[PDB]
């Protein structure tokens, strides 16, 4: 959720605030990472924590363990051969993040190999 | 005369106290009995074994332990006045579905009654602090 | 001279009944981590694979058969839950049943101040 | 004028909910404690909230320093409303008491 | 004496009464999915993420979790509109009395 | 002088009474304690008695229960001794310390 | 002297506080035992029935439980009244012996 002092949403000053503050901060870590298999995802290009605010690996982690492949901290200019050369189109939003503008990958490995 | 006022005033002191605390009595009951109902029916498999799934025991007030509930295919229902009895499957859904109809029903009559009653306590209540 | 001292007596009376009232329900929350270390005896000792009740919820009991004496609850955090030894609970009962048994002890004293100035104020009153 | 007592209320009715968490303040380090009295021994859980939530040793001193965190900070809250709703009661004296005379 | 009054004074007393309940329903809501709040940050499923039901646990993914606390929910959320209804019914007929009770 | 008096009557006071809930609450539930097995027993069989002291309650054989009403009853039957002892003579410094406070003060 | 001004006030003070909250005590196990006789005979009895307190629960016939259920309820009607009848005289002796002091 997007940064002020903190990776996630949550800062706490208060507890009769932090139950009120536990309600909606239950989202994004949930949504996203489930959009992403709501969609449906077998992968995912993602940019640096350097290059995005901040990507939570407590929501990361439950995102892998959909059995998304998850590129976390993904490079740009590869992204680029990716996005043009084999048409992963842009998602740099939720209103731009569907299943169509993921690209297909008949095979994508993660390869300790070679 | 004094004398017409305050048994009025001490009937609805004692009929205003009482009215009040079954009306919270079954207040607090409908949502109680209701949610024994649906942890009952999470816990029911029909025309199967209740409550197979996990458990962790209370021991007591500051104790849980963790174990494995399935019984025999019953439920022990908290009635309260001293009394348990022993229930079935379908004789704790017997009972339990049973109490949120009743539990429901007996307030807003209790209620109303009430509304009216403390209508009459306090519009009484005002003659009386009148003379003496 | 007199209802001036009247009223103060009336008043550190209250005291003398508060501290009274701060040690008595200190007892009971001793004797629920004693009620609590007490159910982990019959419990440990019993046996495994025979009937319980332990209470459901309002309303109802859940029964069934005993298993994993040792895994125990000391209620901490916000509600927050632990396990522990079975014999580390019972400690841990006995520990806060030690903590809060002083506190008794303390208010008890500072109950006592609470009579004799009240005396004290009577004293000048009836004498 | 109730703007004494609507403030002692305001005074009196925080002044516990200041006072009500040290109690989990005091069993969020509790547990911090039984956390190291365990080297894993017994597997921790959480509840706030109905469910049970499996917690790592790690994620449980996260989860009680969160549950430390869901105590801390509304125990800090009050000290100023013990103040001006005893003061501005007592402003309120200066004031609408004020107000009464002239 | 006045009859209005007695009556003036049910209204005023059932706003509060009704208008607080909604409190409770938004505080158990908000509470009851802090056991979403939990679960899916720290242990994901991978692990059983039970579901407290009474005194025994239901356990199932992280999914089924955030299911059957939404469905505690979900019943909870349905009597707040509800409620606001009889909530927000309450005090304009205690308007209509104010109006009422200044002639007598 | 009034100063001491409030002390030394509370603290045996507290003494004595004590040992008296102590020890009548021994015999009151040894006596109370013949009715659960006479109210069991009564039944011509029974496939579920429990047995806690709380409010888990586990199914136990009910030989099990006499014995543990056995040594609970000796056991409540030997701590009434000094528990009358300790009530009986600690009864006397609390009564004897509040003698002069109200005959005195009434003089 | 004032010794009984002191007295009768703080006397009457502490147990009509100490037998204010005694009168309706009993009246919500009055409401609860009318809610059991209610809820619980409207259900069938055939089943085991239990007597339980705090620590120990005690197997039972269910006729047996009958004379302990009801007889505590009216126990419950008839000292719930007297008692009232006892605060209401105590609250007159309290207000004469609280007069003498806030005089």
């Amino acid at each position: 959720a997007p940064k002020t002092d903190m990776d996630n949403q949550i800062v706490v000053s208060d507890y009769a605030q932090m139950d009120r503050v536990l309600r909606e901060e239950r989202a994004y870590i949930l949504n996203l990472v489930k959009q992403i298999k709501k969609t449906g995802c077998n992968v995912l290009l993602i940019q640096k924590s350097i290059l995005r605010d901040a990507l939570s690996d407590l929501a990361l982690h439950f995102l892998n363990k959909m059995k998304i492949m998850v590129i976390k901290d993904i490079e740009r200019e590869d992204i680029e051969f990716i996005c043009k050369t084999i048409g992963t189109k842009p998602v740099a939003h939720i209103d731009q993040f569907t299943a169509d503008m993921l690209g297909s990958a008949e095979l994508a490995e993660e390869v300790n190999l070679n | 005369v004094l004398k017409k006022l305050d048994e009025q005033y001490q009937k609805y002191k004692f009929m205003e106290l009482n009215l009040a605390q079954k009306k919270r009595r079954l207040k607090g009951q409908i949502p109680e009995i209701k949610q024994t109902l649906e942890i009952l029916k999470y816990m029911q498999k029909k025309k199967e074994s209740t409550n197979s799934m996990e458990t962790r025991f209370l021991l007591a007030d500051n104790l849980y332990c963790k174990a494995s509930v399935p019984p025999t295919d019953k439920m022990c229902l908290w009635l309260g006045a001293n009394v348990m009895l022993e229930y079935d499957i379908d004789e704790a859904q017997a009972l339990l579905e049973k109490n949120l109809s009743t539990a429901t029903k007996n307030l807003d009559s209790l209620e109303e009654d009430l509304d009216f009653l403390r209508d009459q306590f306090t519009t009484t209540e005002v003659n009386m602090a009148r003379v003496y | 001279n007199l209802p001036q001292l009247e009223m103060l007596k009336n008043q550190l009376d209250q005291e003398v009944e508060f501290l009274s009232t701060s040690i008595a329900q200190l007892k009971v929350v001793q004797t629920k981590y004693v009620e609590a270390k007490d159910c982990l005896n019959v419990l440990n000792k019993s046996n495994e694979g025979k009937e319980l009740l332990v209470p459901l919820t309002s309303s109802m009991y859940v029964p069934g058969k005993l298993h994993d004496v040792e895994h125990v609850l000391i209620d901490v955090g916000t509600g927050y839950y632990v396990e522990k030894t079975a014999e580390d609970a019972k400690d841990f009962f006995k520990r806060k049943i030690d903590f809060l048994t002083k506190q008794m002890e303390k208010i008890q004293p500072a109950l006592q101040e609470k009579h004799a100035m009240k005396q004290a104020v009577m004293e000048m009153m009836s004498q | 004028v109730e703007k004494y007592q609507q403030l002692q209320k305001d005074l009196s009715k925080s002044m516990s909910g200041r006072q009500k968490l040290e109690a989990q303040l005091t069993e969020n380090n509790i547990v911090k404690e039984e956390l190291a009295l365990l080297d894993g021994s017994n597997v921790v859980f959480k509840l706030l909230g109905p469910v049970l939530v499996k917690q790592e040793l790690g994620e449980a001193r996260a989860t009680v320093g969160k549950r430390l965190d869901y105590i801390t900070a509304e125990i800090k809250r009050y000290e100023s409303q013990l103040r001006d709703l005893e003061r501005q009661s007592e402003q309120q004296r200066e004031t609408l008491a004020q107000l009464q005379q002239e | 004496d006045q009859q209005k009054i007695n009556k003036f004074a049910r209204n005023t007393s059932r706003i509060t009464e009704l208008k607080e309940e909604i409190e409770v329903k938004k505080k158990q809501l908000q509470n009851l999915e802090d056991a979403c709040d939990d679960i899916m940050l720290a242990d994901d499923d991978c692990l059983m993420i039970p579901y407290q039901i009474g005194d025994v646990f239901i356990s199932h993914s992280q999914e089924e979790t955030q299911e059957m606390l939404e469905e505690a929910k979900k019943n909870l959320q349905e009597e707040i509109d509800a409620l606001e209804s009889r909530v927000e019914s309450i005090q304009r007929v205690l308007a209509d009395l104010k109006v009422q009770l200044y002639a007598k | 002088a009034f100063t001491e008096l409030q002390a030394k009557v509370i603290d045996t006071q507290q003494k004595v009474k004590l040992a008296d809930i102590q020890i009548e609450q021994l015999n009151r539930t040894k006596k109370h304690a013949h009715l659960t097995d006479t109210e069991i027993m009564t039944l011509v069989d029974e496939t579920n008695m429990y047995e806690g002291v709380g409010r888990m309650f586990i199914l136990q054989s009910k030989e099990a229960i006499h014995s543990q009403l056995l040594e609970k009853q000796k056991i409540a039957e030997e701590k009434i001794k000094e528990l009358e002892q300790k009530k009986s003579y600690l009864e006397r410094s609390v009564k004897e310390a509040e003698d002069n406070i109200r005959e005195m003060l009434m003089a | 002297s004032a010794e009984q001004v002191i007295a009768g006030f703080n006397r009457l003070r502490q147990e009509q506080r100490g037998l204010a909250s005694k009168a309706a005590e009993l009246e919500m196990e009055l409401n609860e035992h009318s809610l059991v006789i209610d809820t619980l005979k409207e259900v069938d009895e055939t089943r085991k029935c239990y007597r339980m307190v705090g620590g120990v629960l005690v197997e039972r016939t269910v006729k047996e439980v009958l004379p302990a259920l009801e007889n505590n309820k009216e126990q419950i009607q008839k000292i719930i009244e007297t008692l009232t009848q006892q605060l209401q005289a105590k609250g007159k002796e309290l207000n004469e012996f609280r007069e003498k002091h806030n005089i």
